[PDB]
RNA sequence: GAGCUAGCCCUGGCCAGGGUGAAGCUGGGGUGAGACCCAGUGGAGGCCCGAACCGGUGGGGGAUGCAAACCCCUCGGAUGA
RNA sequence: GAAUGCCGGCAUGAGUAACGAUAAAGAGGGUGAGAAUCCCUCUCGCCGUAAGCCCAAGGGUUCCUACGCAAUGGUCGUCAGCGUAGGGUUAGGCGGGACCUAAGGUGAAGCCGAAAGGCGUAGCCGAAGGGCAGCCGGUUAAUAUUCCGGCCCUUCCCGCAGGUGCGAUGGGGGGACGCUCUAGGCUAGGGGGACCGGAGCCAUGGACGAGCCCGGCCAGAAGCGCAGGGUGGGAGGUAGGCAAAUCCGCCUCCCAACAAGCUCUGCGUGGUGGGGAAGCCCGGGUGACAACCCCCCGAAGCCAGGGAGCCAAGAAAAGCCUCUAAGCACAACCUGCGGGAACCCGUACCGCAAACCGACACAGGUGGGCGGGUGCAAGAGCACUCAGGCGCGCGGGAGAACCCUCGCCAAGGAACUCUGCAAGUUGGCCCCGUAACUUCGGGAGAAGGGGUGCUCCCUGGGGUGAUGAGCCCCGGGGAGCCGCAGUGAACAGGCUCUGGCGACUGUUUACCAAAAACACAGCUCUCUGCGAACUCGUAAGAGGAGGUAUAGGGAGCGACGCUUGCCCGGUGCCGGAAGGUCAAGGGGAGGGGUGCAAGCCCCGAACCGAAGCCCCGGUGAACGGCGGCCGUAACUAUAACGGUCCUAAGGUAGCGAAAUUCCUUGUCGGGUAAGUUCCGACCUGCACGAAAAGCGUAACGACCGGAGCGCUGUCUCGGCGAGGGACCCGGUGAAAUUGAACUGGCCGUGAAGAUGCGGCCUACCCGUGGCAGGACGAAAAGACCCCGUGGAGCUUUACUGCAGCC
RNA sequence: CGAUGUCGGCUCGUCGCAUCCUGGGGCUGAAGAAGGUCCCAAGGGUUGGGCUGUUCGCCCAUUAAAGCGGCACGCGAGCUG
RNA sequence: UGGGAGAGGGUGGUGGAAUUCCCGGAGUAGCGGUGAAAUGCGCAGAUACCGGGAGGAACGCCGAUGGCGAAGGCAGCCACCUGGUCCACCCGUGACGCUGAGGCGCGAAAGCGUGGGGAGCAAACCGGAUUAGAUACCCGGGUAGUCCACGCCCUAAACG
RNA sequence: CCGAGGGUAGGGCCCGUGACUGGGGCGAAGUCGUAACAAGGUAGCUGUACCGGAAGGUGCGGCUGGAU
């Protein structure tokens, strides 16, 4: 759920919060956080690459156990869940009864003092990991490899998942966010349940300082800017595109499709995005 | 009004110091044209 | 050449005083249980008034200037992008 | 002899403007060749959240003293931040380094680039962040947390004593963190005292008095006290913290837990060391054996790493503690104590400024800390005033016009004008009261009105004490008094109705535009399956992102409400293994040159051979587009209806003389005595229209219209007054401009607007204050316009390339 | 074109006369009073407001009358903007 | 107290037929549709047939004139939670009852808001025919919606 | 002191009136089509929604007060 505010200033009139319901602590584990070197959008040059970034709210970056394989056949119990600024979800502090301590994301309806484990073996339960070849068909899933032991790359950001659609060879077939038909190899890991925080996708950040908190500097259009800036610049009072939409790189940004046509990935995707 | 020059000791060696013109080709070759020409000072005179 | 200016990054600092009184919390009324209503508590907000600080609205002066952008009066923001 | 030539020199304007804040001066006494200007005294004014004090930058001797006055100083100068000389800056504890890391920079390994060079995990460098041991007083012409005095402390080395498995660059803990609000107790700071100390005063009508005036403290080891911060203890098990581990983590059992204990800081106290006023006698002496006590106020500072709430979820590394590993366990480490040792650089002075940035001793700009008192509701606001600092480095007169800034005004009251521009009015606090509309918050300080000083009397609660007195805070009710007037000075909204645009707070053309522009939450399209797309780079490498489709890029639209119609023929984009066209290459029928030859060499057809284009289809919150004629109904008028040409299809809802309407001041209605503007309607809309969004919308606006009330020197229509200039005398003394000048009017003429030509008229010579009609006055080799086979920014289905992609 | 500042307003005027008013006249389809039309005449006079940047014009209330033109569409080293 | 029947309601699971789309096979000259046609689809390989897969909605026979509920209304099968109602015994209470202005709750469809889903169907819309014309009835397409959750709307030939 | 009332300011209700605009009633001697009554030539009616010169159409669910 959300929360709404009373309209006692015309930005509380639409602003809404996440509850921040599931939370049941509110700082993180000392060991588990390393400072996040802020970019701006700026790449090694000192140049912008990635526009309108910076000056959002300083964070830690709590480090995320996106493998998992790590440890298998050693139960952990759940023993928090928490706010974590770096992404969507929520996080939840894994105690290993090895004494190690781990951060997982959260799943939907992952509840603190619960036992989670992964392994060829683990029960097919909300939380648990296991290789894909080993998931019953059907059980929506998250936190999935792409290639054998190289990291969870799929269905990581809030209310999202995958769901197993079926077994051809070394591979299975999901279906992932994006309504996209993919194939993954079948020993690439996963994780049982959807991410949580459902909800995430009906805040209304309600005023522009709001986004500035997040270090989303304000976007400008190209059609308010000049011909040296940009193709839809210029023009005596308001003026329409005049030309197809583009970027401000001169390509067409209205339906022009963009993946390399050649990448060897395309063996492995079924059918491409819905929607 | 506030104006242009500034003064700052570590901005000015750190800019236009001796040892910074001495790591890079640019910053060599004034050196070089300096002394060729003769200068008094191959570098600004800073307080330090 | 970014000791001016623009943006970002790292690390510090600053914002008198007053006003408004949101959620929540307690009590009470209410109901089968509730929604909800009243009172107290509470102290929210790109909230209000106004110095510092940041601006530069309108008029006047200045115009070989005090000044290659200043001065006076008035005026905007002032916990926030 | 001319190049608005170049360099230099000297004129003109001219004894003219000006001498840099309108905070302000007067006299006496010294010094001296010389005095408005230096020094000293008295009087006066100005600052006092500074115009006082401290600190960091920056500046670099400007500091102090003697001696000077050519120049510098907007005058003067005997003075000075000026000239000459001499002197002056003292640290284990203050700041930086012999410590740590942040962005960033550099960079073993490694990667990349024609060269130069670009990157790059480790490490190193890098501070105003972390860390770490000094406080009070005195002293010099000039330094002081540095010298000295008193009282504390830190590290290193060596030695002694006790103690312990000692030992690290390795493991762990800690260091270690946000915003807003805030409790308790303290301190800084302050106010009062009828109490303590004090040189003296009694004026001019009264007063020898709970009289006046002055002051009544500072630092301090251990110990103790008060208030707080931090931390559970034992046992056992252990596969995790890249070795080890008794440490940490995880499980379990026992006891203790909001206690206590252990540890840590604050504050008080404290042996001891200091300070010590007014007044008057030449910075010094005395006051004085100074007193050094009580009550109230009270932090934003301290205890601190406190507490609570919230979402935007808030550095690192070392010092420190613990663990062990090699090793070493006659060593080593810990604890106490003692002796020794303790380096380098800075320290003067200015520092909201005459010493810094602005060419100047320049009304401008410059980060942090202290910033007293009284009154006004509060306050860092305002007035005055302490301490402290100033009167702004030209003066003296005069009392015109004119200018600036300021004060008032009879009757009228926006008649002013493009506009109430400007200036009035209003103005704080307390109480009463408050409309349409609304998104239920607002609109709202709506509007409008009442109260406001002082005296006496009764009285309610709170803070501190003790429950009381005293002090201080917040009230209440009567009865009176004065004046033109009680926020009696200063600081402090004019209000309303209605329309346009933009939802809102924000942002902008530094230095002519602050807006209706940009941004903005939100809406939609669209790309991207992760070595993502996209962006920077030749590349390596980076960003995106230590993110993963509830994500990230691109585009338009712009809160919210109700909505967003038709056209896919052209262009774009997407889909389409057919077909058509298609490059190198493959293939080699056939043809040629040459040789006596085998052979060498060259041309070359069908056929095979990609993307692209052509072809088929999809697609509008993709580029874009959205008709013309004729006829017809009980009068006319008009056409629901029929017809016809064209188109890819002919503009729907809603709005409309509009930020769009040419004709136009359309017509009608409203307001007005009168309304090219305004509002409300109509609709033949020159030339609205639905995300270059359409129509509305509460709130908001230094936006732009229109109207009214209040009030006014805006005006009728002007007057007077004030100060600073203008004026006169003394001092200093520019500027642009300038062919030379002995430089009048008219009517003519002249390259067509003549002081300079003709004719006539008028006119003794030379200044000072004023005014601006002329000298086609000054300034700038016209920005407009054109010309030049001049330039540069931008665009595209101009040409031709290139990167990029296929 | 090595610059002759451009609309309107305000201020200050001055001039022409093809005269708006006032003075003097002739003719009248001039009874009177009021007009009409032409002649003489430039001495003086020629209002205040609403609308619009406006010139001009309409409109309101008056008036003896609310004249038309020139002076670089008079006047920005006089102001406005 | 002991029993009964039932598509009464709520939640969560899961079963099969069929439609549509997509993949492979096979095959060729039309299919589809109507009163008759045409648009449409089809040699770029359709329809018909075989296998595989995805997805949503609704539940054939049982099913009846039946059953249930206050009404709206409820229909595959399984469980959980839960309502009303009938019978038999005649055990308990002792008129505790009937109605019901206001109030409160429920309330088909369509419609609304936020999100999700979307096979079939189908307002609007586009084309074909029919027709004197045909903004209709018929045909080929097609967006909301129809479905799920939560919140509204409160209507009806909500009828016996 | 109270006080008729007068003055300022802001509200509530009602009546008359208004450029223009919305439908309604009546008039009929018009134009257009033919929606309903027969199976009214698409059975009708219905709530709602979307649409069309007009009556009206269609979708969704409902009623029979529907001929065969
Ligand atoms: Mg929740
Ligand atoms: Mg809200
Ligand atoms: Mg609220
Ligand atoms: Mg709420
Ligand atoms: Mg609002
Ligand atoms: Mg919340
Ligand atoms: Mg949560
Ligand atoms: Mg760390
Ligand atoms: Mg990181
Ligand atoms: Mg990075
Ligand atoms: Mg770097
Ligand atoms: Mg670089
Ligand atoms: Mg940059
Ligand atoms: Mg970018
Ligand atoms: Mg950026
Ligand atoms: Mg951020
Ligand atoms: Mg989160
Ligand atoms: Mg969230
Ligand atoms: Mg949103
Ligand atoms: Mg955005
Ligand atoms: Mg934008
Ligand atoms: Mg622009
Ligand atoms: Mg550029
Ligand atoms: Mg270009
Ligand atoms: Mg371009
Ligand atoms: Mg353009
Ligand atoms: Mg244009
Ligand atoms: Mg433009
Ligand atoms: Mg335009
Ligand atoms: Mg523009
Ligand atoms: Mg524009
Ligand atoms: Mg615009
Ligand atoms: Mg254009
Ligand atoms: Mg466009
Ligand atoms: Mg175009
Ligand atoms: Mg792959
Ligand atoms: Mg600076
Ligand atoms: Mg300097
Ligand atoms: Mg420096
Ligand atoms: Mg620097
Ligand atoms: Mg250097
Ligand atoms: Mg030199
Ligand atoms: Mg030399
Ligand atoms: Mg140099
Ligand atoms: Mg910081
Ligand atoms: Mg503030
Ligand atoms: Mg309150
Ligand atoms: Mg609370
Ligand atoms: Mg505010
Ligand atoms: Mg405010
Ligand atoms: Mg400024
Ligand atoms: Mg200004
Ligand atoms: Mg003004
Ligand atoms: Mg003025
Ligand atoms: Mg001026
Ligand atoms: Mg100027
Ligand atoms: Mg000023
Ligand atoms: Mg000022
Ligand atoms: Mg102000
Ligand atoms: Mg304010
Ligand atoms: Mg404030
Ligand atoms: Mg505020
Ligand atoms: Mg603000
Ligand atoms: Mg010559
Ligand atoms: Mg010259
Ligand atoms: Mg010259
Ligand atoms: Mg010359
Ligand atoms: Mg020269
Ligand atoms: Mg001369
Ligand atoms: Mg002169
Ligand atoms: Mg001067
Ligand atoms: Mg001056
Ligand atoms: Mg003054
Ligand atoms: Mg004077
Ligand atoms: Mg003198
Ligand atoms: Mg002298
Ligand atoms: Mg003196
Ligand atoms: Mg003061
Ligand atoms: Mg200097
Ligand atoms: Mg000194
Ligand atoms: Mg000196
Ligand atoms: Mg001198
Ligand atoms: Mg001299
Ligand atoms: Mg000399
Ligand atoms: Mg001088
Ligand atoms: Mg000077
Ligand atoms: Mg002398
Ligand atoms: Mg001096
Ligand atoms: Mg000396
Ligand atoms: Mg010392
Ligand atoms: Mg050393
Ligand atoms: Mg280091
Ligand atoms: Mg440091
Ligand atoms: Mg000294
Ligand atoms: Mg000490
Ligand atoms: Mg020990
Ligand atoms: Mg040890
Ligand atoms: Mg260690
Ligand atoms: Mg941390
Ligand atoms: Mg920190
Ligand atoms: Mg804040
Ligand atoms: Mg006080
Ligand atoms: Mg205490
Ligand atoms: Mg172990
Ligand atoms: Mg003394
Ligand atoms: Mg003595
Ligand atoms: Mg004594
Ligand atoms: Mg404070
Ligand atoms: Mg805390
Ligand atoms: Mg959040
Ligand atoms: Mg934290
Ligand atoms: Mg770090
Ligand atoms: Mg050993
Ligand atoms: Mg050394
Ligand atoms: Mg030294
Ligand atoms: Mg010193
Ligand atoms: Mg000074
Ligand atoms: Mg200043
Ligand atoms: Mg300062
Ligand atoms: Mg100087
Ligand atoms: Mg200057
Ligand atoms: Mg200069
Ligand atoms: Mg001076
Ligand atoms: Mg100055
Ligand atoms: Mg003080
Ligand atoms: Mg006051
Ligand atoms: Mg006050
Ligand atoms: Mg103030
Ligand atoms: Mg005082
Ligand atoms: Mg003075
Ligand atoms: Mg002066
Ligand atoms: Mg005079
Ligand atoms: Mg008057
Ligand atoms: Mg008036
Ligand atoms: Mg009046
Ligand atoms: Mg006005
Ligand atoms: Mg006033
Ligand atoms: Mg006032
Ligand atoms: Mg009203
Ligand atoms: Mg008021
Ligand atoms: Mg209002
Ligand atoms: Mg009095
Ligand atoms: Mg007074
Ligand atoms: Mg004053
Ligand atoms: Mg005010
Ligand atoms: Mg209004
Ligand atoms: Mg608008
Ligand atoms: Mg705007
Ligand atoms: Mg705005
Ligand atoms: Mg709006
Ligand atoms: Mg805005
Ligand atoms: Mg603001
Ligand atoms: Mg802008
Ligand atoms: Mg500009
Ligand atoms: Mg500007
Ligand atoms: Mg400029
Ligand atoms: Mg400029
Ligand atoms: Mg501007
Ligand atoms: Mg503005
Ligand atoms: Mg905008
Ligand atoms: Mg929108
Ligand atoms: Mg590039
Ligand atoms: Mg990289
Ligand atoms: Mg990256
Ligand atoms: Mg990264
Ligand atoms: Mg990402
Ligand atoms: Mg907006
Ligand atoms: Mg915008
Ligand atoms: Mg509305
Ligand atoms: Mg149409
Ligand atoms: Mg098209
Ligand atoms: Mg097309
Ligand atoms: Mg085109
Ligand atoms: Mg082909
Ligand atoms: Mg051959
Ligand atoms: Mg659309
Ligand atoms: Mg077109
Ligand atoms: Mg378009
Ligand atoms: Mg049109
Ligand atoms: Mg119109
Ligand atoms: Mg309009
Ligand atoms: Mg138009
Ligand atoms: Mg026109
Ligand atoms: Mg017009
Ligand atoms: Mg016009
Ligand atoms: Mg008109
Ligand atoms: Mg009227
Ligand atoms: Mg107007
Ligand atoms: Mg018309
Ligand atoms: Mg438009
Ligand atoms: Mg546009
Ligand atoms: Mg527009
Ligand atoms: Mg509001
Ligand atoms: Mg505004
Ligand atoms: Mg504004
Ligand atoms: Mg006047
Ligand atoms: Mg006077
Ligand atoms: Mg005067
Ligand atoms: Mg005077
Ligand atoms: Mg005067
Ligand atoms: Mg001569
Ligand atoms: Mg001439
Ligand atoms: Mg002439
Ligand atoms: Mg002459
Ligand atoms: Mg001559
Ligand atoms: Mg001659
Ligand atoms: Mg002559
Ligand atoms: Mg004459
Ligand atoms: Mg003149
Ligand atoms: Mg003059
Ligand atoms: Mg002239
Ligand atoms: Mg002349
Ligand atoms: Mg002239
Ligand atoms: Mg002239
Ligand atoms: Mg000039
Ligand atoms: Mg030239
Ligand atoms: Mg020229
Ligand atoms: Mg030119
Ligand atoms: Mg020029
Ligand atoms: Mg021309
Ligand atoms: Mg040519
Ligand atoms: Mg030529
Ligand atoms: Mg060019
Ligand atoms: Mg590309
Ligand atoms: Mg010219
Ligand atoms: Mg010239
Ligand atoms: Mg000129
Ligand atoms: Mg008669
Ligand atoms: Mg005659
Ligand atoms: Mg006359
Ligand atoms: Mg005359
Ligand atoms: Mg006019
Ligand atoms: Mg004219
Ligand atoms: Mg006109
Ligand atoms: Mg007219
Ligand atoms: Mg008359
Ligand atoms: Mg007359
Ligand atoms: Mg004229
Ligand atoms: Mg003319
Ligand atoms: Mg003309
Ligand atoms: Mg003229
Ligand atoms: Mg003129
Ligand atoms: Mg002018
Ligand atoms: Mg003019
Ligand atoms: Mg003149
Ligand atoms: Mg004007
Ligand atoms: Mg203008
Ligand atoms: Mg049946
Ligand atoms: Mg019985
Ligand atoms: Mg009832
Ligand atoms: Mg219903
Ligand atoms: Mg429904
Ligand atoms: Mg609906
Ligand atoms: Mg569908
Ligand atoms: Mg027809
Ligand atoms: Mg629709
Ligand atoms: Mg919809
Ligand atoms: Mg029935
Ligand atoms: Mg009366
Ligand atoms: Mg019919
Ligand atoms: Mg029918
Ligand atoms: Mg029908
Ligand atoms: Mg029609
Ligand atoms: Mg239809
Ligand atoms: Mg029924």
């Amino acid at each position: 759920a959300v929360k709404k505010f009373k309209p006692y200033t015309p930005s509380r009139r639409f602003m809404t919060v996440a509850d921040f319901s599931e939370i049941t602590k509110t700082e993180p584990e000392k060991s588990l956080v390393k400072p996040l070197k802020k970019t701006g959008g700026r790449n090694n040059q000192g140049r912008i690459t990635v526009r309108f970034r910076g000056g959002g709210h300083k964070r830690l970056y709590r480090i995320i156990d996106f493998k998992r394989w790590d440890k298998v056949g050693i139960p952990a119990k759940v023993a928090a869940i928490e706010y974590d600024p770096n992404r969507s979800a929520r996080i939840a502090l894994l105690h290993y009864v090895d004494g190690e301590k781990r951060y997982i994301i959260a799943p939907d309806g992952l509840q603190v003092g619960q036992q989670v484990v992964a392994g060829p073996d683990a029960p097919i339960q909300v939380g648990n990991a296991l290789p894909l070849r080993f998931i019953p068909v059907g059980t929506v899933v998250h936190a999935v490899e792409l290639e054998p032991k190289k990291g969870a790359k799929l269905a990581r950001a809030a209310g999202t998942s995958a769901q197993i659609q079926g077994r051809e060879g070394d591979y299975v077939i999901l279906r992932l966010p994006s309504g996209e038909l993919r194939k993954v190899h079948g020993e690439c890991y996963a994780t049982v349940g959807a991410v949580g925080n459902a909800d995430h996708k009906n805040i209304v950040l309600g005023k522009a300082g709001r986004s500035r908190w997040l270090g989303r500097r304000p976007h400008v259009r190209g059609a308010a800017m000049n011909p040296v800036d940009h193709p839809h610049g210029g023009g005596e009072g308001r003026a329409p595109r005049g030309r197809p939409p583009a970027s401000p790189w001169g390509w067409q940004t209205k339906g022009l499709k963009t993946r390399k046509r050649r990448k060897p990935s395309s063996r492995f995707i079924i059918a491409r995005r819905k929607k | 009004m506030k104006r242009t020059w500034q003064p700052n000791r570590r901005k000015r060696a750190k800019t236009h110091g001796f040892r910074a013109r001495m790591r890079t080709p640019g910053g060599r070759k004034v050196l070089k044209r300096r002394r060729q020409k003769g200068r008094w000072r191959l570098t600004p005179a800073v307080r330090k």
